[PDB]
């Protein structure tokens, strides 16, 4: 309605805690089927 | 069953509407008038009334029997509407007949009395058969036909027939025959040339079914007439297509060298009738029987003949000579005869008096001036007539014929009602006598050279003023000589830079002294110094402007009700204003009425004794309506009621004296109309809206407990902290009150945006309003009154698209997609320059807010590590084209949705 | 003679453009202001509902309060 200005007082409010078991979270890039594929391009290249 | 602003009257009555004959003996015959349609009986003058439509009546046509009479409208939302005579008081309707039809542009009922059949106004034109002695509200048949046919707006029933009907319009003519078994309508529009007869032909007017052989007339304005033979399935056909009943143009033949255009054909007489005054009757044969003719009569539009069969005195008559061999006695029912130029006339039977009735304005209309002591109105025309009637005997009286061709409108009395003065289309002024008419100065007064658009009188007669088109003012003034009084010219001045819309005369009881007063669609007001004015020199020396955003549209007098004076004018904002009788300051807001337009003008009711000084009314016609306002005003909606008349327009006012009526004048309508008044029915629709707060918390919505309601509040609290300062020890106090300052600040805050002119004008409507009776400057204000200032003061909606539309559509360019926009610096440089000024740093800032690159409320912490942005910000925020969607993109998150209305009074 | 001389506003069109140029003027100011209002009415909004708990604006002070 009227409320923009609030909306960037928000956005630094919001938190900042990071992903909480860092294995995992590569460890799920890695299964990605686009890196996959990434991995295969960087076959090509050879 | 009873109504604030009823209708009986009409004068008036468009020619092209054709007149029938109902009840003979007594007199009584039928017109159409606008929207309305109308009875009235000569003898015992007396109108009855048959109740408006959503359009003004297209066609109509009566039963053979006169029992019956089917009415259509044009326009959107057309019905098609049919009565009984004799009740008076009937109904019958076909709803919703077509979605787009624009209305019924020709219908014919069945003498039969079975069927109605109707010709739709459209692009292709329909045609459709109605079972109108069944509560039928559907076609039973229907054909759409080309468009190379034209307007087809002639339709006829066959006597002989129950499924044939006869079309034409001006240049192609149509047979039709309804196999209702079949369930097929079909038609035949063949194409006449000169081959036919190698021939003049031309173009014809009406089509009618023959008295005895399978035959169709049609009538030319060539002076011919034409016949067609109908054809019918021959019996091979009829195992095959059984092609539906073909017309062939058998005959061509040449009856005089007038045009002819009326065909109707009685009891076995034919009857026709001519552009210039020579009605003939024939028989089957085309045998030529005693015609009409050379009487003050012409372009008889108007033949109808009387549901009384004649009974045969033949021991002593006056019947005519018949030209047959030997020639014999003849008589005719009796029959209705009416021009082109609006003259209605009965013949008696036996010939021996041509009787003419009322007469009546010939084309287009201009509204019309009451004595303001005596039961007598003035109508005028644009063409050739002013004429006076008194609207209690209904009595056509007093009248004179103008010189010819002069356009005519404006129409005054004085304030004594011995004068009268009327205004003319082609820069012509006159005086007249309230009397005779005379010419009183021995040459009107001819010194403009368009037309004029206002008249009045100063309270002296000595002084009269009109305004002229050309925006250009003139006034007008006695000199005594030789114990005479004559009147002579005064001198021009131009003074409005836009068309003038009210023109006024003042009196100052302070010197007893005339005054002179005009209002322009230029914002602007003057009044002239009549008493330094001299020749070639209207003393000019006052000018206000008085309207923002808008402009006026009417002046007048405020009745007195205070020790104030003033003068109120009305807007295109749906705004009235008062205007101080020296200072010509404002201090009122108000919101006019909802109905629809905004007021084109107004008039206040007489006032008799101490009774009218008690209770004081406003009369006002907009657009399209006519309407009611009890004083003073407020914005109230049960406060006011408005009315339609002449729903293509309606041109001015005029009121009884006695208080009791008041008159409006249409315009192409060519009508004109009376209406009574009841004001207790307005007393007990106040009541309705019951009292205090309950209207305007009405028009709040959710009244008392909506979120709005309950949001606004809570401003009047912040802003009285605001007025406190945030920053305090002390205990919070707050009281009933914000202080002026603030109400802008209140006023933006709810959502409405006034201007810096608007803040001014809403400060000095506070201060000074109390200011007379107190002797004191107010500046503490409780939210009721604020709640009114907001209710007035508001948009007469929520805020709307169209002025942000209509702005950019003046400044902007039409971009590559055409849309009116503006270049970022263009935009930029104009809005700091132009309108209210604005100061660079104070735009950026404004900006920076807007964009929410600050932080918040600007109103406890500080900020000046921003502004620096901003200045890049006005690049990389900016578009390079800005529009109105991005505008509104950026000031709005409200979808300011459309508002609605059909409910309210 | 002559028709008189006018007195001048120089064009009705200043007078467009100008009310034009006063609309959006307007609808910046206020929009700005009222976020404003709005936004301190928030943080406000607990003083504000306690101040209303204590008394309240004159209408719905009469009946209400």
């Amino acid at each position: 309605h009227t409320t923009k200005a609030q909306e960037r007082t928000r956005k630094r409010q919001q938190p900042v805690k990071l992903e909480p078991l860092p294995v995992l979270k590569v460890y799920q890039d890695h299964k990605q089927p686009e890196y996959i594929y990434e991995q295969n391009r960087q076959k090509l290249m050879s | 069953k009873v109504y604030p602003l009823s209708m009986t009257w009409s004068f008036g009555w468009n020619s092209s509407l054709p007149v029938y004959y109902m009840r003979e003996d007594r007199r009584v015959i039928l017109y159409t008038c606008a929207h309305t349609a109308i009875m009235y009986d000569v003898v015992r003058n007396t109108q009855y009334h048959l109740q408006g439509h959503p359009n003004i009546i297209s066609c109509l046509c009566v039963s053979e029997d006169r029992r019956w009479i089917a009415t259509a409208d044009e326009g959107p939302d057309c019905l098609i509407i049919i009565w009984d005579s004799f009740t008076g008081i009937p109904v019958h309707t076909i709803f919703d007949s077509c979605p787009e039809g624009n209305g019924m542009r020709s219908i014919a009922i069945t003498r039969d009395s079975k069927f109605l059949a109707t010709i739709s106004d459209s692009a292709t034109q329909k045609v459709c058969i109605w079972k109108w002695t069944l509560a039928v509200e559907t076609p039973a048949c229907t054909l759409e036909l080309p468009k190379e046919y034209g307007f087809q707006d002639n339709l006829v029933f066959n006597p002989a027939n129950n499924k044939e009907l006869v079309s034409n319009s001006k240049t192609q003519a149509i047979y039709y025959c309804w196999f209702e078994d079949k369930g097929i309508l079909a038609h035949s529009a063949p194409v006449l040339t000169e081959k036919t007869f190698n021939k003049l032909v031309g173009k014809f007017s009406q089509s009618v079914f023959h008295l005895k052989l399978p035959q169709v007339l049609s009538a030319t304005k060539e002076g011919k007439l034409v016949v067609w033979d109908i054809h019918y399935p021959s019996s091979t056909s009829s195992s095959a297509i059984s092609a539906f009943p073909f017309i062939k143009p058998r005959k061509l033949v040449h009856l005089q060298k007038e045009a002819i255009t009326v065909l109707m054909t009685i009891d076995s007489y034919i009857v026709t009738g001519d552009i210039k005054g020579n009605i003939k009757f024939y028989d089957h044969t085309l045998s030529v029987v005693n015609w009409y003719s050379n009487f003050k009569l012409g372009a008889i539009r108007t033949l109808s003949f009387s549901k009384t069969i004649p009974s045969l005195p033949t021991e002593k008559s006056n019947l005519p000579t018949d030209c047959t061999l030997r020639g014999d006695l003849f008589v005719v029912r009796n029959f209705i005869i009416g021009t082109f130029d609006a003259t209605v006339y009965h013949m008696t039977v036996d010939g021996t008096k041509l009787e003419k009735l009322f007469v009546e304005p010939r084309d287009a209309v201009y509204a019309v001036s009451c004595h303001p002591y005596q039961p007598l109105i003035a109508v005028g025309s644009v063409c050739g007539m002013i004429k006076v009637w008194d609207f209690e005997k209904k009595v056509y009286l007093f009248s004179r014929t103008f010189e010819k061709g002069l356009g005519v409108q404006c129409l005054t009395y004085n304030p004594e009602g011995a004068l009268l003065g009327a205004g003319f289309t082609e820069g012509t002024v006159y005086i007249l006598d309230a009397m005779s008419l005379e010419n009183e100065s021995p040459e009107p007064f001819k010194y403009s050279k368009s037309s004029v658009s206002h008249c009045c009188f100063s309270h002296d007669s000595n002084y009269m003023a009109t305004a002229d088109v050309n925006f250009t003012v003139a006034v007008y003034m006695v000199v005594v000589k030789n114990g005479q009084r004559v009147w002579e010219y005064l001198a021009r001045l131009r003074s409005h830079q836009n068309s003038i819309q009210s023109l006024l005369f003042g009196v100052h009881l302070d010197s007893n002294e005339p005054r002179l007063l005009s209002l322009g669609k230029d914002r602007f007001l003057i009044e002239y110094n009549l008493v330094k004015s001299c020749k070639d020199h209207l003393d000019v020396l006052d000018v206000h402007r008085t309207d923002q955003g808008n402009y006026p549209t009417c002046m007048i007098w405020y009745p007195p009700l205070t020790k104030e004076l003033f003068l109120l004018i009305c807007n295109s904002g749906y705004k009235v204003k008062l205007f101080n009788a020296t200072t010509k300051m404002c201090r009122k807001t108000l919101l006019g009425p909802a109905y629809g337009s905004p007021i084109e003008h107004a008039q206040v009711l007489p006032v008799k004794s101490t009774l009218e000084l008690q209770k004081r009314y406003l009369v006002f016609i907009n657009k399209d309506k006519v309407g009611l306002q009890i004083l003073p005003v407020d914005g109230n909606p049960h406060k006011t009621c408005a009315i339609v008349c002449h729903p293509n327009g309606v041109a001015g006012m005029a009121l009884s004296y006695d208080g009791r009526f008041a008159f409006t004048a249409g315009g192409q309508d060519r009508s004109v109309v009376q209406w009574k008044i009841n004001l207790g029915a307005l007393e007990a629709a106040v009541s309705l809206g019951g009292e205090d707060l309950t209207p305007f918390y009405g028009l709040v919505s959710g009244g008392r407990e909506g979120k709005f309601y309950r949001e606004l509040e809570d401003y009047f609290y912040y802003s009285q902290i605001r007025s406190q300062g945030i920053d305090t020890m002390e205990t919070r106090q707050v009281s009933e009150h914000i202080c002026l300052s603030e109400l802008p600040f209140v006023m933006r805050a709810i959502g409405f945006y006034p201007s810096e002119e608007k803040i001014e004008d809403m400060f000095n409507e506070i201060k000074f309003s109390e200011y007379v009776e107190t002797g004191k400057l107010i500046d503490k204000i409780n939210l009721p009154d604020f709640l009114k200032v907001y209710l007035n003061h508001r948009p007469p909606f929520g805020n709307t698209m169209d002025g942000i539309q209509n702005s950019f559509n003046v400044l902007g360019y039409t971009n590559s997609e055409g849309k009116k926009a503006i270049r970022r610096e263009d935009f930029l440089n104009l809005l700091l320059t132009k309108g209210e000024h604005m100061t660079e740093e104070e735009m950026i800032d404004c900006f920076s807010t807007l964009f929410g690159l600050t932080p918040e409320g600007w109103k406890s912490e500080p900020a000046a590590t921003c502004i620096n942005g901003p200045e890049i910000c006005l690049q990389k925020e900016l578009p390079e084209e800005i529009t109105a969607e991005i505008f509104t993109t950026e000031i709005l998150g409200l979808t300011l949705s459309d508002s609605s209305e059909q409910l309210i009074q | 003679r002559l028709p008189t001389p006018s007195l001048e506003m120089t064009s009705y069109e200043e007078g467009e453009i100008e009310m034009a140029v006063i609309y959006l003027q307007k609808l910046l100011r206020g929009r700005v202001v009222q976020n404003m209002m709005f936004e301190g009415k928030e943080k406000r909004l607990e003083l504000i509902l306690e101040l209303r708990t204590s008394h309240a604006l004159q209408e719905d002070d009469k009946l209400v309060k």
